[PDB]
């Protein structure tokens, strides 16, 4: 850990991208997170919400 | 638009609703429909 600051930069960027990708799985208050599924099993007027 | 339908079909004719009349007979668009006015016509029949 001699190169602490540079390794910290790399880790911070990896952390940001990783959490950004993790947010996709989050439900966000809808019936399901995966978008194809929410499209498939509801009518378009209801699925829109 | 003028047509004659039964009381249940009156519920059926709404935007985005799904029913035997709604699926095939008559479909409202996924957009505002101005108004829907329904009254029984049994005396006229």
């Amino acid at each position: 850990s001699a190169l602490g600051k540079l390794q910290d930069v790399v880790n911070q960027n990896a952390q940001a991208l990783n959490t950004l990708v993790k947010q996709l799985s989050s439900n966000f208050g809808a019936i399901s997170s995966v978008l194809n599924d929410i499209l498939s099993r509801l009518d378009p007027p209801e699925a829109e919400v | 638009d003028s047509f004659v339908i039964r009381g249940d079909e009156v519920r059926q004719i709404a935007p985005g609703q799904t029913g035997k009349i709604a699926d095939y007979n008559y479909k409202l668009p996924d957009d505002f429909t101005g108004c829907v006015i329904a009254w029984n016509s049994n005396n006229l029949d």
